[PDB]
């Protein structure tokens, strides 16, 4: 959150980090849906306020 | 694209509906000039604007809401 | 006093039906009146009453042939008033209150607030719809007499104007804000300008030119190989597979059986529910309970809650602490403060027991894995 | 492997995702993961004869709570699937025992009782689950469901509204939400 | 002998009626060796702690 | 009394700048205005808060204590919520205020539906359908019928709807399931027909005329009407089990198993998918799949006959016999109009040898008697054997 | 029933005090981060550039935050000594209504839960909310018989109210109706 280093703020769909449907494949969030492999810099996400992240 | 854009505007105040929003040469000579009876930001100020091409020139005082 | 107050207005033409002619004025009131005046207001000439409060106008015709005067009004209905009327005598329904209206040669228009467009007939009968992909927020009377093009400018939620007309795809523009009022005139000197005043405030001009097949999964070779070998060989399978199961049946009930046992299950007469949540990432917690009564009607009176902790690694101010009568369908949240007294970073369970004050077994117990400290 | 496995079971192709976690299982990988995606594979691929050994070795080879509850809460789908609905609900439970925060197994749990009849416990299991995982739409939209087929307009548009935030495309949550805003106008 | 005649027809959906949807069965994602060291190294000094 | 302005903030689905006005509005003349309070109930309304617009809708009622308009938005906003019982006698005041209104009778009606009171429900929906007829007038009395006794009634007052306001798709599709439940068959594609005309592609009256056209053979012509709409709905197992058997009917069993097992995927509860792929399984000959899933569906419907005669076909060819005669033994005190069950007990006896019983259940069938191409062979050729 | 509610209305007072305080904080917490990501953005910068400006709206904000700080404690304190207060009032009131209906031990008990819930407020929890959801559903399944004011009125909710009317006139309520021959059960 208090770490800003992206230059664009509304980068177009496809040139920013920021398939099978929640019917069929499970999430850990709204978006990104499980993975198969847990790399230990893995985000699936991003929390938006400070008070989303605590809680 | 069927549109010139002669005037696209994104930071005046201009709070009107289009009842209120009425054209003509009220003054004479044959020149349009667009009336606008608007309440201002909420229903403080409403103030009558008179555009004439671009920019404002006039805005009457009202005693309530148009 | 008595206070009133006019809502909107309207003119009419006098006998020749062009612009070099007089128009005379019409208005609608809060108290439940329509008033047509002389077009220069000195003398009222025609009074009218209305069934409902009106919202918007609009009127067609000649005052001494005949004019019609559709009052849309916010009682969810239109009504065309006409010459000797001591009542409207007509009234239209449309099923919501309209967020506008538009009067083309014939034909009338009406914006409805579910978000479509319907054209009916001055006569009473509805002749077309449809529907915007937007929220409409105002309407207006497209004109161009070098054209003979007259339609209808919708303004929407989306940032655009769009519409279907008879035969021609017209009134399609975009916007970066949206559009909350419009006028079509003749400005400055050209004749074909167009006013908008959006949402954020704002001002928009724009002049128009003249110049006008299923998805069947594919079954590779692994499925058939695999399809063979339960064809030759499907009763070691079969057999295999209830031995299994039986074998399941049988761990399943043991581990259930163990944890009633053990009062392990957070949601097992007595009907009540519990979870805990943990909320800070220092050196203290908020630990939540949340506790609920899952029953058609019956409080629960006599229960009380007890943490059991490490009293080394965790400080908690009230471990044992009653409970309030839990209302049938109501989430209760009791609040606690755990602190880590641990000076590293060492974890450990906490366990939370809700049990009846007279007996001494646990209704229910719940387990909360501590996060690590993060403190000093 | 791993990846297009798992992509490989989700696009309805179970046989090719077990091809490629018995590679897996070729190469020396012993885990619990493994070993309940195997059991997974084998049970959707109808292997039936592989199926519940592999989740017992899961079982064993789980080293935390939450992957316990997650064998359980697959143990609780291969019940559904072969057609028990006690030893789903004791394995849903179990997986609830192991891991308090499981919002799935509350979530099925709910629809199991539900089934039996037990509306009450049903929404307060539903409350639970999607106050436990709000990204969810399967609590979501099955307390819209349930609040909708007793009354309760506003909890059901409060639910659905949040479905819909979770999981958008989905048909059914139109069709509800259509359906109270038409009650609402 | 004689084979065991089969229905042939079958059993159609005339409605579409809501229903209570489950979530979806669940594989776990497999862990990295950075991120089995890193746990590993985590629970060791747990352990070497505890024991005192 | 100026609230124009607070009513086209409203209009505009403005509800932001609207609720300023009303404080405003508020702070000008204290109240009393009737028509601030009304639209901020109307505001909270349209959001989806109820709990407040209720409050809101009852100041209004206590500041206009005679108005029919006003106990109608309170009793709207009691009835928008579970409470029914207090809906009805908020109704009931305003219905004793006037009884003109055509409104009170119909939510009236709905509330009584909903505590099961039938007869008074279809009274409250009479008075409404002889004071000005709507067509949800109609839709509810439909449920009523339905809900309460047969079909004899609901087929008759959904046929007085249709006949006016025809264009309209609800009473049209659920006419012609109607039929469709009912004996009549041309008439519920007429219906249907009628329905895919007006609207060319909802779900509702593709899926029921796609199962008619499978059920009288056409399996081609109702697999195009589902890829009409089998991309608005990408996810639904109804679709999913109903082009798994358009493929099963034109051998493709393939295919019929993979489209039935993404439909039992998304739909692990329902026994007709399941009741479909062991039927499949048993024409492929799997014989450890197909009694999985039909012991499944067994489970999710014990009291069905021809579930338990294809449990027993399975098991008859997994070594286990004994089983296989329960089975049948259940088949056979469950099933009454079906022979089928009757015959493949009377084969499994015969290669059994038992040969006695096998004129008993012989028997059993021909007291049943339908005619399939293959169900008339086996059944002679048992015959010339006994 | 008079003198009981003044410390009723002292308490929820307090409470309110303390949520205006608690969102006065919130805004002032808001503000501070964003003037000190300022002035750690202008820290990543390497060429010079002035900001006294912006530390000296730091410092003001600063001692702003620590102000309301101390405030929220002695609202709590304050707001502890006043839950003391209102317990025993509530205490006596309960002895009161027993000795004034004859009640039986069981009939004190249901009293004693429904009016004496919890140990302090906390910010998800407090005590007006719990009791006043405790008698509504008293009210509501033991002593009231029509069903227009079981839904209007008699409505159980635990979210912080905006006013003591409802939790007063449902005290009032009860005692009433305990007058005139209604008995407390459960179910």
């Amino acid at each position: 959150i208090l770490d800003e280093n992206a230059i664009a703020q509304v980068p177009r769909p496809g040139t920013s980090l920021k398939g099978p449907s929640p019917a069929v494949r499970p999430v850990t969030q709204a978006g990104r849906p499980i993975t198969g492999f847990l790399r230990p810099s893995t985000q699936s996400g991003r929390p938006g306020t400070i008070e989303q992240a605590i809680k | 694209s069927k549109w010139l854009d002669s005037l696209s505007d994104s930071m005046a105040n201009i709070h009107t509906f289009s009842a209120c929003l009425a054209l003509a040469d009220f003054h004479g000579d044959g020149e349009y000039k667009l009336a606008m009876g608007d309440l201002g930001p909420d229903g403080r100020q409403p103030r009558l604007k008179v555009l004439k091409g671009h920019t404002l020139v006039s805005q009457k005082p009202l005693p309530d809401l148009p | 006093r008595r206070q009133t107050v006019i809502t909107t207005m309207t003119t009419l033409k006098k006998n020749l039906a062009d612009e070099d002619a007089v128009s005379c004025l019409v208005l609608g009131t809060e108290n439940k009146e329509l008033l047509v005046l002389d077009p220069e207001a000195f003398t009222i000439l025609a009074k009218m009453s209305l069934p409902s409060v009106p919202a918007f106008l609009e009127a067609s015709g000649q005052f001494d042939v005949e004019f019609r005067l559709a009052a849309a009004c916010r009682n969810g209905s239109i009504y065309i008033l006409r010459r000797d009327s001591k009542r409207p005598k007509y009234c239209i329904e449309l099923g919501a209150q309209p967020v506008g209206l538009v009067g083309v040669h014939k034909v009338l228009v009406v914006g409805s607030n579910q978000d479509s467009l319907h054209g009916f007939t001055y006569k009473g009968k509805r002749l077309w719809t449809v529907q915007m992909p937007a929220a409409i927020l105002a309407m207006n009377l497209l004109e161009q007499h070098s054209r003979g093009l007259q339609a209808v400018m919708a303004a929407l939620a989306n940032e655009e104007v769009r519409i279907y007309h008879d035969k021609v795809l017209l009134n399609v523009i975009r916007t970066p804000e949206a559009v909350t009022s419009l006028c079509f005139g003749r400005y400055g000197r050209e004749d074909n300008t167009l006013i908008m005043t959006t949402l954020g405030g704002g001002l928009i001009i724009k002049i128009l030119k003249r110049t006008a097949k299923l998805n069947v999964p594919r079954k590779t070779r692994l499925y058939v190989d695999q399809t063979l070998r339960e064809r030759e060989a499907g009763t070691a399978m079969h057999r295999t597979f209830q031995a299994d199961l039986y074998l399941l049946r049988l761990r399943a009930a043991r581990a259930y059986v163990q944890a009633l046992e053990s009062s392990l299950s957070p949601v097992s007469r007595e009907p009540l529910k519990l979870h805990a949540v943990v909320q800070g990432l220092g050196p203290t917690f908020k630990l939540t309970l949340h506790l609920q009564n899952t029953s058609t009607a019956r409080p629960i009176l006599g229960l009380v809650v007890c943490f059991l902790y490490n009293e080394v690694l965790y400080a908690l101010p009230r471990a044992f602490f009653k409970v309030p009568l839990l209302v049938p369908g109501l989430n209760y949240p009791l609040e606690t403060f755990v602190k880590s007294l641990s000076d590293k970073g060492i974890s450990d369970i906490i366990k939370v027991l809700v049990l009846r004050e007279g007996q001494s077994t646990p209704l229910l117990s719940a387990h909360i894995n501590m996060p690590m400290s993060e403190g000093l | 492997i791993a990846c297009i496995g798992s992509n490989h079971f989700y696009t309805d192709q179970p046989e090719v995702a077990l091809r490629f976690y018995r590679r897996l299982l070729q190469m020396g990988v012993y885990n619990c993961q493994l070993f309940n995606n195997l059991g997974l594979c084998c049970f959707y691929a109808q292997q039936y004869d592989m199926t519940l050994t592999s989740f017992e070795r899961a079982l064993s080879l789980a080293e935390n709570e939450e992957e316990v509850a997650d064998v359980w809460y697959n143990l609780g789908h291969v019940a559904v699937g072969t057609g028990d609905t006690n030893l789903a609900h004791q394995c849903f439970r179990l997986a609830l025992v192991s891991n308090n925060q499981h919002a799935e197994a509350y979530n099925n749990l709910a629809v199991l009782e539900m089934r039996r009849g037990h509306v009450e416990q049903a929404k307060a299991l539903l409350q639970t689950a999607s106050s436990l995982a709000p990204h969810m739409y399967e609590p979501h939209f099955n307390f819209a469901t349930i609040s909708d087929k007793i009354g309760d307009l506003q909890r059901s548009y409060a639910a659905a509204k949040k479905s819909e935030a979770a999981f958008p495309d989905h048909v059914d949550t139109q069709h509800l939400i259509k359906q109270l805003e038409q009650h609402f106008a | 002998m004689f084979r065991e005649v089969l229905p042939k027809q079958g059993q159609l959906y005339v409605e579409d009626i809501t229903t209570m949807v489950l979530c979806k069965p669940k594989l776990l994602p497999l862990k990295s060796l950075t991120l089995e060291k890193l746990e590993k190294m985590q629970q060791a000094a747990q352990d070497t702690i505890h024991q005192q | 009394k100026q609230n124009w302005l607070i009513h086209l903030y409203y209009i505009q689905k403005d509800y932001e700048a609207c609720k300023a006005v009303i404080k405003e509005q508020l702070q000008e003349t204290h109240g009393l205005c009737e028509y601030a309070i009304y639209v901020q109930a109307l505001i909270f309304r349209l959001e989806g808060n109820i709990q407040e617009s209720l409050r809101l809708f009852q100041m209004c009622a206590f500041l206009s204590p005679q108005c029919a308009d006003n106990l109608k938005q309170v009793a709207r906003s009691l009835f928008l919520l579970g409470k029914h019982k207090a809906a009805i006698e908020v109704y009931n005041e305003a219905a004793k205020l006037n009884q003109k209104d055509w409104e009170i009778c119909h939510n009236l009606g709905v509330c009584y539906i909903y505590l099961k009171q039938f007869d008074k429900a279809q009274d409250q929906l009479h008075n409404a359908l002889h004071l000005n007829r709507h067509d949800l007038t109609y839709i509810m009395l439909g449920k009523i019928f339905l809900l309460k006794g047969d079909l004899d009634k609901a087929i008759e007052i959904y046929k007085k709807a249709v006949e006016f306001s025809p264009e309209n798709t609800e009473l049209l599709t659920t006419l012609g399931l109607l039929y469709l439940q009912l004996g009549i068959y041309q008439k519920a594609f007429e219906h249907l027909g009628n329905t895919l005309t007006y609207d060319p592609t909802n779900y509702k009256a593709i899926l029921a005329a796609g199962s008619m056209m499978q059920t009288h053979g056409d399996f081609d012509v109702a697999l195009t009407k589902y890829k009409v709409v089998a991309c608005a709905v990408i996810e639904s197992p109804p679709l999913w089990n109903n082009i798994g058997m358009c493929f099963f009917g034109k051998k493709k069993y393939v295919a019929a198993i993979s489209c039935l097992k993404r439909a039992n995927y998304l739909a692990p509860l329902d026994w007709k998918i399941l009741y479909n792929l062991g039927l499949v399984h048993l024409t492929m000959q799997q014989y450890a799949s197909a009694f999985h899933f039909l012991s499944a569906a067994i489970n999710f419907q014990p009291k069905m006959g021809e579930l338990y005669m294809l449990l027993a076909v399975a098991l008859t060819n997994l070594e286990d016999s004994e089983n296989a005669k329960r089975a049948y033994e259940e088949a056979v005190r469950l099933d009454k109009c079906n022979p089928l069950v009757n015959l493949n007990y009377a084969v499994l006896l015969y290669n059994q040898g038992e040969k006695r019983d096998a004129l008993a259940q012989y028997q059993e069938m021909e007291k049943k008697v339908s005619s399939s191409l293959e169900f008339d062979p086996e059944m002679v050729e048992v015959a010339q054997k006994l | 029933l008079e003198e009981y509610f003044e410390l009723i209305d002292h308490h929820f007072e307090l409470r309110i005090n303390g949520e205006k305080l608690e969102e006065l904080l919130s805004e002032r917490a808001v503000q501070f981060r964003a003037i000190q990501r300022r002035l750690l953005t202008r820290f990543k910068d390497k060429t010079p550039a002035p900001l006294q400006h912006l530390d000296t709206l730091l410092d003001g904000t600063y001692k702003q935050v620590i102000a309301l700080a101390d405030a929220v404690e002695e609202n709590q304190d304050n707001l502890f000594q006043s839950f003391t207060r209102l317990k025993s009032a509530t205490h006596l009131v309960i002895l009161l209504i027993g000795l004034w209906q004859k009640l039986s031990a069981d009939q004190i008990a249901i009293l004693e839960a429904a009016f004496l819930p919890l140990q302090q407020d906390t910010q998800e929890l407090g005590w007006e909310e719990t009791v006043d959801a405790a008698l509504s559903h008293l009210l509501k399944t033991c002593l009231s018989k029509s069903s227009k004011e079981q839904a209007l009125n008699l409505n159980s909710q635990l979210g912080i109210p905006k006013d003591t009317s409802q939790l007063k006139k449902h005290i009032t309520l009860f005692c009433d109706r305990l007058a005139k021959g209604g008995r407390l059960c459960l179910s």
